[PDB]
RNA sequence: CGUAUGUUCAA
RNA sequence: GAAGACGGUCGAACUUGACUAUCUAGAGGAAGUAAAAGUCGUAACAAGGUUUCCGUAGGUGAACCUGCGGAAGGAUCAUUA
RNA sequence: GGUGACCACGGGUGACGGGGAAUCAGGGUUCGAUUCCGGAGAGGGAGCCUGAGAAACGGCUACCACAUCCAAGGAAGGCAGCAGGCGCGCAAAUUACCCACUCCCGACCCGGGGAGGUAGUGACGAAAAAUAACAAUACAGGACUCUUUCGAGGCCCUGUAAUUGGAAUGAGUCCACUUUAAAUCCUUUAACGAGGAUCCAUUGGAGGGCAAGUCUGGUGCCAGCAGCCGCGGUAAUUCCAGCUCCAAUAGCGUAUAUUAAAGUUGCUGCAGUUAAAAAGCUCGUAGUUGGAUCUUGGGAGCGGGCGUCCCCGCCUUUACUUUGAAAAAAUUAGAGUGUUCAAAGCAGGCCCGAGCCGCCUGGAUACCGCAGCUAGGAAUAAUGGAAUAGGACCGCGGUUCUAUUUUGUUGGUUUUCGGAACUGAGGCCAUGAUUAAGAGGGACGGCCGGGGGCAUUCGUAUUGCGCCGCUAGAGGUGAAAUUCUUGGACCGGCGCAAGACGGACCAGAGCGAAAGCAUUUGCCAAGAAUGUUUUCAUUAAUCAAGAACGAAAGUCGGAGGUUCGAAGACGAUCAGAUACCGUCGUAGUUCCGACCAUAAACGAUGCCGACCGGCGAUGCGGCGGCGUUAUUCCCAUGACCCGCCGGGCAGCUUCCGGGAAACCAAAGUCUUUGGGUUCCGGGGGGAGUAUGGUUGCAAAGCUGAAACUUAAAGGAAUUGACGGAAGGG
């Protein structure tokens, strides 16, 4: 069955990146989907995205820039601490110029950088670049 | 798909996003609770009680006119099945194959069709003692459901 | 695929050991039958008496008559075939010698086209077959 | 309808 | 207050037996592997001259042969109202 | 009772544990007898005395093994202390000097210490570092400038046991001196001490990998070499040599363990269609994993770094994360410091004038996993609170109990007092149940299917038999013969009996978990898909153990026995023919009941879930729509036509993307590597063999090694050649 609803998602959007397409429909639709969602458009990676409401888990409508080269998501959540992080980067990103690791911290849900600012390690989502 | 079959069929119901009543539902929340009485002292299910409301009556969904589940409301009545009625139709089946196989002891795909039936029992009925539906020690007893059901 | 569950260490431990038995690099090192057959029995070198002579045909293509002496071993008494190196160093062995005793470099394999050779001469009655072959010493002539 | 075989190494 | 003794306790050790581990002898029997130039056939490779192979069973110097069911990794992706 | 698949119990260990060592992208692999800490033992056990402390062994007693002395009555023993011997082995030092150092014991400033220090042996390993340098002539050669281009001059540089020449020095020997407990070595010094500076550098290699000869002689698939590929068969780039050259260098070669290389054990991070691999199939307990949903736009000052952005905030479950405490030293990283440099050491440095009480220092720092403890965070993940309210909260009325107090001449207190139970009537909380998953279960509805079981029916054929007709052949084959036949075979007609089988229709169609399933009709139970504004509400996915089914052959008991047909017999064919061909024919093939558990049980391709191109079909279900046809007209319903949706068997196409390619819309969404989970492979063999266990009536099934052997075995594709393959010449 559907045991990861943002590995779902994130692949879905993956793949309809990779196929040229402007808008994908991402089903079905969680908070951590929308905060992961939220912090890739705060870093301009995709663009506005609809939440739709239908009285059940709910869907989206992600509008896609064509500047994603992957979203992938990281099974099982590992428990990432700050002095750990920096190994996390050198094997989930292509270089340190570009590309984040988003991490749900006590702290909220958060891309790497900002959790080694905020000094919170956490639970890794996924990453983007 | 199915648990017990290669079957990944999705025919289903597509419940409306709109819960409120229609406008042209007379039937109060009470009196729609009153006609579900009789039916269920008539000796139906909860399943066939919600039928014959929405095929002839227009109560579509009982929890939007009563904002309680039929189950739900059968059970303040005290008019609750003592069996759970899924529970009860996997045992009514079960006693059904097992009456065929005992006159026909060659019919090697009765005897796997009775396997998952039996599977599924054990599985409701875990499910059923953990919520404390069912008593913390009920079993399923070949022999002895029979006069259970039917 | 492989399961990757966070509370799946046991499962990723235990399989991990069970197929590690299935490489013969660790199986030879980890079962300990390797070292009980193993005619030096864990040792680099082995010392032994000169059987006797024999002459080994290598394998195609090649034609020739290596060189050899059955020596059994003097710490488990296991016979086992050595090869003689270099050119007239055959002669330099007489029957009934002490020869220091080492692999043929494959660990347990034979080497080049001797067929089942594992095994070569290092030096004879306690003398070297280099300093012999090369002319510092003698068979020690009594 | 109905037959088998071709010493060793060597470009 | 010494020697000494009944009883108790700890109990080495010795004998017997049982269990177990490792090593090892053995008439004979039956395998495997290696080795430049042995004997008999020619089973597999081409439709390999009986298509080959699988399971099972019987048979025959030896490869193998035959029955029954299966596969194509076939020698057919196809045979016409 | 307690412990156990979260691996107990049992066995093994070339297992003392740790600090640590080697290797190093990250992850990790291996080692740790060994100088520091902890433990254990003193030939093997056991029992003890003394003592604060021992189950002590440089204490004792006994037994066992071994061993010494003896006058044969007895007596005595314990190096896994330091040396030393023997034995074992591939494998490891002196029967040296000393309490001076370091420290320990004792009545003790004084004695003792094989603890420890010192030297000896020591290419374990590590650090520094000789084996020449120079100058001129010489000869090539560059070189720098000029000039007939030539050529010339000086100058810089290089090859020559070149021709030399005299300078330098330490290895060496050796006064003293220092060193030191005494010595030694080192450091210094005087003497001496270099030309072939014979004061003489080796070990490996020279086809490739891999740096360096296709030089010369010898041998002739011999001898040998060669880690691998390979060299050698009379002109060897590889053997044996000479010459030369190359690599490292006081060190190199070899053997063996181990690490990287190995993403060839893969957590990161591998494979499983065809190379090795997905269990025949399904159920299922542990294990692992598991939909969505509960306070978020939040005064700033918490600006102008201008914001209707900010780092800043102030609208005690468990995991997790952040913090603090404590975590031996040595080692490792790392700061300082001219051990002369350096490995090292923890020292050293300033100031000479007075050391008048010399001063001036350093002897850092970081890491210490996991667990525990401490204080924050509250996303993520798990879990809990009200449903027969046995409910939260507020006060109210009772039935009780007990200490202090609230009366200081006692005691009785006038007592009150607070808490802790039981109990009644209330009010009040917006009173209290999230949703209804393109998750699942179940209900219902109309269908649908070679799905399963039992019974029944029919069909023609094969075989046999009876009668009849005619007739001499029939059969079989490449050709035959075995064989049947005037006792009438074969053939033709009628009829009967038996047993098997279900043709054509029949499809890249359907159904089933696979195995598999096809004449009619009846009965029995089941099932997918679809339809649904029904119901339950996470009940799920996958699965060690465990369980049901499982072609064919095979086995057991009974019935039957047409046909075919292992075995067998025979006839051919052939060199043989234990075969292919043919004539017979047993078991079997068939039904019933019990076994067996394997197949190329194959899509050689696990399952569940999501995404990713197009097109024509097809089967099932539903919905919509001109028209044709039957249902006589209507009605609906069927047959057809045009579409849509859902589940399925497939097909074509595609630079989706992948792949070693063949190919695959999955075998894609993979170095841009993680949805969940089960099984399983790690070069070819030996070998699915041996052996132990287990199942079976048996055949066998399941589980399942090792010794040893080997440099390929294999996949896909290419070009040729070949073919008792085809097509055209
Ligand atoms: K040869
Ligand atoms: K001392
Ligand atoms: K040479
Ligand atoms: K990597
Ligand atoms: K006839
Ligand atoms: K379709
Ligand atoms: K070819
Ligand atoms: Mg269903
Ligand atoms: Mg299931
Ligand atoms: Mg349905
Ligand atoms: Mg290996
Ligand atoms: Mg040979
Ligand atoms: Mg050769
Ligand atoms: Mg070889
Ligand atoms: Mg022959
Ligand atoms: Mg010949
Ligand atoms: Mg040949
Ligand atoms: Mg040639
Ligand atoms: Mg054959
Ligand atoms: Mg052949
Ligand atoms: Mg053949
Ligand atoms: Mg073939
Ligand atoms: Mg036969
Ligand atoms: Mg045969
Ligand atoms: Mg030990
Ligand atoms: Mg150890
Ligand atoms: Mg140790
Ligand atoms: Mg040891
Ligand atoms: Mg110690
Ligand atoms: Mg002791
Ligand atoms: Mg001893
Ligand atoms: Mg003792
Ligand atoms: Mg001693
Ligand atoms: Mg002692
Ligand atoms: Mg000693
Ligand atoms: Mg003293
Ligand atoms: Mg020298
Ligand atoms: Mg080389
Ligand atoms: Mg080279
Ligand atoms: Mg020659
Ligand atoms: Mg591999
Ligand atoms: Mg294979
Ligand atoms: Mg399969
Ligand atoms: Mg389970
Ligand atoms: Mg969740
Ligand atoms: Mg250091
Ligand atoms: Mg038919
Ligand atoms: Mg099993
Ligand atoms: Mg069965
Ligand atoms: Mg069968
Ligand atoms: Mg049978
Ligand atoms: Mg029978
Ligand atoms: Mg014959
Ligand atoms: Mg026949
Ligand atoms: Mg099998
Ligand atoms: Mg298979
Ligand atoms: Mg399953
Ligand atoms: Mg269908
Ligand atoms: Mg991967
Ligand atoms: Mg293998
Ligand atoms: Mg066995
Ligand atoms: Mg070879
Ligand atoms: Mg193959």
């Amino acid at each position: 069955v559907r045991m990861n609803v943002l590995a779902d998602a994130l692949k879905s959007i993956n793949n309809a990146e990779k196929r040229g397409k402007r808008q994908v429909l991402i089903r079905p639709c969680s908070k951590v989907i929308v905060r992961f969602l939220t912090v890739m458009m705060k870093h301009g990676y995709i663009g506005e995205f609809e939440i739709i409401d239908d009285h059940r888990a709910g869907k989206i409508v992600v509008n896609l820039t064509g500047r994603l080269n992957k979203c992938g998501v990281i099974s099982p959540r590992f428990d990432v601490q700050l002095k750990d992080l920096e190994k996390w980067q050198n094997n989930l990103l292509p270089s340190r110029q570009f590309g984040f690791i988003v991490l749900t911290t006590s702290a909220g849900i958060m891309d790497h950088e900002e959790a080694r600012r905020k000094h919170t390690g956490g639970k890794i989502l996924g990453f983007f670049f | 798909g199915r648990m017990h079959a290669p079957g990944k069929g999705l025919s289903q119901s597509a419940l409306p996003y709109r819960r409120s009543v229609p406008t042209w539902l007379k039937l109060t929340s009470d009196d729609v609770k009153e006609q579900i009485y009789k039916l269920a002292k008539k000796g139906l299910t909860p399943s066939q009680i919600g039928v014959i409301l929405r095929d002839s009556h227009g109560v579509a969904q009982v929890r939007f006119v009563t904002g309680n589940k039929i189950l739900r409301i059968l059970k303040s009545k005290g008019l609750a099945p003592d069996l759970p009625e899924d529970l009860y139709h996997l045992i009514k089946k079960a006693v059904a194959v097992r009456k065929h196989l005992e006159r026909n002891r060659k019919d090697k795909d009765a005897k796997f069709r009775l396997i998952l039936i039996e599977s599924r029992i054990h599985r409701l009925a875990r499910y059923y003692k953990t919520k404390r539906v069912l008593p913390p020690n009920w079993k399923y007893e070949s022999s002895t459901a029979s006069a259970l059901v039917a | 695929g492989k399961c990757r569950g966070l509370r799946t260490a046991r499962k990723l431990r235990s399989h991990r050991r069970d197929q590690k038995w299935h490489d013969k690099q660790y199986k030879k090192a980890h079962l300990g039958t390797a070292l009980k057959a193993n005619p030096f029995g864990g040792a680099s070198h082995a010392k032994g008496i000169v059987l006797e002579k024999v002459g080994v045909e290598a394998k195609q293509p090649n034609s020739a008559i290596r060189k050899c002496v059955r020596v059994q071993l003097i710490k488990n008494g296991k016979k086992i075939t050595a090869f003689v190196p270099n050119d007239g160093c055959l002669n330099f062995i007489e029957e009934n010698d002490e020869v220091l005793v080492a692999g043929f470099g494959r660990k347990g394999h034979a080497v080049g086209d001797i067929p089942g050779v594992r095994f070569k001469v290092v030096k004879v009655a306690n003398v070297s077959l280099l300093a012999l072959y090369k002319g510092k010493k003698e068979r020690p002539r009594s």
